[PDB]
RNA sequence: CUUUAAUGUUUGAUGUUCUAACGUUGACCCGUAAUCCGGGUUGCGGACAGUGUCUGGUGGGUAGUUUGACUGGGCGGUCUCCUCCUAAAGAGUAACGGAGGAGCACGAAGGUUGGCUAAUCCUGGUCGGACAUCAGGAGGUUAGUGCAAUGGCAUAAGCCAGCUUGACUGCGAGCGUGACGGCGCGAGCAGGUGCGAAAGCAGGUCAUAGUGAUCCGGUGGUUCUGAAUGGAAGGGCCAUC
RNA sequence: AAUCCUUGUCGGGUAAGUUCCGACUGCACGAAUGGCGUAAUGAUGGCCAGGCUGUCUCCACCCGAGACUCAGUGAAAUUGAACUCGCUGUGAGAUGCAGUGUACCCGCGGCAAGACGGAAAGACCCCGUAACCUUACUAUAGCUUGACACUGAACAU
RNA sequence: GUUUAUUAAAAACACAGCACUGUGCAAACACGAAAGUGGACGUAUACGGUGUGACGCCUCCCGGUGCCGGAAGGUUAAUU
RNA sequence: GUAACGGGGCUAAACCAUGCACCGAAGCUGCGGCAGCGACGCUUAUGCGUUGUUGGGUAGGGGAGCGUUCUGUAAGCCUG
RNA sequence: AGGACCGAACCGACUAAUGAAAAAUUAGCGGAUGACUUGUGGCUGGGGGUGAAAGGCCAAUCAAACCGGGAGAUAGCU
RNA sequence: UUUUGUAUAAUGGGUCAGCGACUUAUAUUCUGUAGCAAGGUUAACCGAAUAGGGGAGCCGAAGGGAAACCGAGUCUUAACU
RNA sequence: CCAUAGGUUAAUGAGGCGAACCGGGGGAACUGAAACAUCUAAGUACCCCGAGGAAAAGAAAUCAACCGAGAUUCCCCCAG
């Protein structure tokens, strides 16, 4: 399991956010996805950050 | 709950939710209940001195449940639509 | 003496109208981000307890 | 030994055979290829899950050039 | 700001001396006919020692316990999940029966649009050779599938490329499957997206392994709650560790 | 050897010695949980010889005490009920079943093959989620560290 | 010499002797919530602990675990 | 201890084939009796004509009773 | 002189065979001026004592005495 | 008695007589039965009193939601075919 | 030195026993948790001190909730 975790964030300004997995080894750079935000219902870019 | 050493249901499952202070001083009374007091005026102390709600209750509602028949005003109390419809058709008044 | 109740159980369960039981599904507390949305989505909902242990249930719980 | 090991029986096979009424959403087959194929009014899920998509009676049959087993469903 | 010197005052610790706490299992006197005890005088020591409370270490000296099951008892081996056979042509089916895998991976290896078709062999061809790359043919999936096996797969599920985030949020007729906990399949509906001219397809990946109940907490959001009242803490609900 | 292989091999002792004594690949001696010697001592272990013998070849006789009989007194363990034989089978080792054989009823002295005889809810073995006896876990008396208190005064660095 | 009173008297224990180690006296240590008592009315030619065990000839490794000494650095409680 | 037909014994009283008799169980039938559960129909004292059928039973479930002591009924009734 | 020798009492208990005896008998056996034996009284108390050490002994009881109490401990066993 | 299975040579009983083991209390549920019935019922206590009073309370007549809250609906969801 | 300690008399009281109940000082384990350590058993058993016919407590630096109650003790509810 070195394939660790993280949050991707909504850039909505909203507190929700997806959760997934990434490898930081080979893919140093940033997740940045398209995805629905729900509390605005739109599709709002999501950004990496830290699970914590 | 001992089903052998199988972890039992209850601790299967989630703990959920809480408990309301504000709830166990409400009350749900009866249109049948309305009749119930004297002077044809409804307030939560003639409730519980007609014994309808009880002495530790500072609110109540009156729910469309039964019916009433007599006009009624009811004073410093909710009521449901059904119910306050109800009460307007029995002839009866409703305030706050 | 009165018969006490099970705490735990009461915490876990609530009664319904029909002399059921409802309560809270398993498996949604903690790992999460593995299991799909959709699984997630029907746990959510409280659930009626099952025939089969139902009794356990009552028992557990007298006053209800 | 080394050799203890076995899976949990998944419980496969057909569940409805032919002339079955079925109510749409009602699985007809579970199978791990497309050991059967989807005909007229029966999906194929994601695990090549065979079930109808409409109320009716369940009908086998061979068809194609390669002969493949075929599930429809009749209307009712 | 880097760096020090001056005047004024302020804790921390370091030994030297003291004598008044404290010690005396030194001496003498008295209670006293008394190697106890106390009081007195005195010497020595002396703010140490030693006692209390808190505190780190050590502590089988002593105590309370634990130290799995299967098993043709111990030792050895095994314990969850996936594939095949045993399994008696629906499902299911045992053995310390026979054979192998899993405890993940991938922001593309997912979605969609457009395109393509394998192994191996033969003949010819610079270095080049059994085995690179290039021609002509035979072959017809004998190949490929991210990894075991099975079942699938050309309408490809196999191989390339373009644009992308449906690896969506709320739900869900109806089924399958379990003692239950649960697990699984799912058309359709709402919202909002991507590919496509469009019909359509998309709620991850050919499928079946890649996993852990509850409690206790942690983080973010949420006025749901808030023990006189307003707040807050804590709790709940949603997401997640 | 207070060494598996092993009755190691060689020698002595015996007609014949897995033991004993003397010598020569330490499974797995070894130096104060002492090594190697050692006069004396030992109800100490092992081996050999002289003497002695009923230990034995191989038992015989005799003397007493019981056993036996008479009179008096008078227990015990055990006990489902018994009209309580052999054999071969059966049923997992038969007085009691089948077939068959044998056998008039009842004592007394003797023996101990069986009644899976009596005696003790097996001591071995396993099981079950007791007791005593280390670098298991958790504690802890004790020992020890510092901090504050009882506990003060100067002086210097 | 002692020992399992009642299946073991021995090669077991003890022994004189040897060695190590502690202990400066209000000794170490031991019994005691303590007071106190033993040690000892003794004082290192003494007392305690451990091992070995008359007498004779004798008797490499400090890495491990203990103990002893050291305290430069690292880490480290209460407290603040 | 015969001891590998249960024995006697058997040359069929063995084996094969065909046939007709009989024996043979707590099976079936016959006669008598009891009880359970259903049907219908009485006309009732809530059961009766009947009419089918059933009635092996451990764990265990359900149903209905006997008897004992004591309290009432009972200063009653029986009893030198 | 002697934890010297032989050997009665006295103390023990190596071999042997055999209820009067809940450990004895007879025949033999060891020590027998000593680390001996014995009378009377005293002290040590139960996770405690004492132990020339065997887990021995502590009232016919000992890997934790006996009496009473918690107590009808608990017993998925018979 | 225990067992898959006992004449078993598996357990127990020498015999008789006497005694010897599913109780009681309080809660809770279901069944029957009786009472009253959208109502039912009192507890302590008072009352020399099994009466009567005593309705403090409890159960029921409404549910849905974690909860605020709403209420024959409610929760879910921005909203539900 | 005065004093004090001490000493001799005199008066008053106590001491010891006793069923349970009561207040205080100490305080287990078995057991349950299907093991076990927090927890439980339980402030129980037990030991000790003291008292009375009763004891203890007791006259709000108490509750309550913006209305109010009005010391302690005991019983029924609240409520498993």
């Amino acid at each position: 399991g070195i394939r660790e975790k993280i949050k991707l964030v909504s850039s909505a300004g909203t507190g929700h956010f997806y959760t997934t997995t990434k490898n930081k080894r080979t893919k140093p750079e940033k997740l940045e996805l398209k995805k629905f935000d729900p509390v605005v219902r739109q599709h709002v870019i999501y950004k990496e950050a830290k699970i914590k | 709950g001992f089903e052998g050493g199988q972890m039992p249901l209850y601790r299967r499952l989630p703990k959920f939710g809480f408990t309301s202070r504000k709830a166990a001083i409400t009350a749900e009374i009866r249109l049948s209940d309305l009749a119930k007091v004297e002077g044809g005026v409804v307030d939560l102390n003639t409730l519980k001195a007609a014994n309808i709600i009880g002495i530790q209750i500072e609110f109540a509602k009156v729910i469309l449940a039964g019916e009433v028949t007599t006009p009624v005003t009811v004073r410093g109390l909710r009521v449901t639509k059904g119910a306050r419809a109800a009460i307007e058709a029995a002839g009866g008044k409703i305030e706050e | 003496p009165k018969i006490k109740t099970v705490r735990g159980a009461a915490k876990r369960f609530k009664k319904t109208g029909k002399g059921g039981f409802k309560h809270k599904h398993a498996n949604l507390r903690h790992i999460l981000t593995k299991k799909a949305t959709k699984r997630k989505r029907h746990l959510r909902p409280k659930a009626m307890v099952s025939k089969g242990d139902l009794g356990l249930v009552i028992a557990c719980l007298p006053y209800a | 030994t080394r050799n203890g090991r076995d899976s949990e029986a998944k419980r496969l096979g057909v569940k409805r055979f032919g002339g079955e009424s079925v109510l749409a959403g009602s699985i007809i087959v579970r199978q791990r290829g497309t050991k059967f194929h989807a005909g007229a009014n029966v999906g194929c899920g994601r695990d090549h899950t065979l079930f109808a998509k409409a109320d009716g009676k369940v009908k086998f049959e061979v068809k194609g050039p390669k002969n493949r087993k075929f599930i429809s469903i009749e209307a009712e």
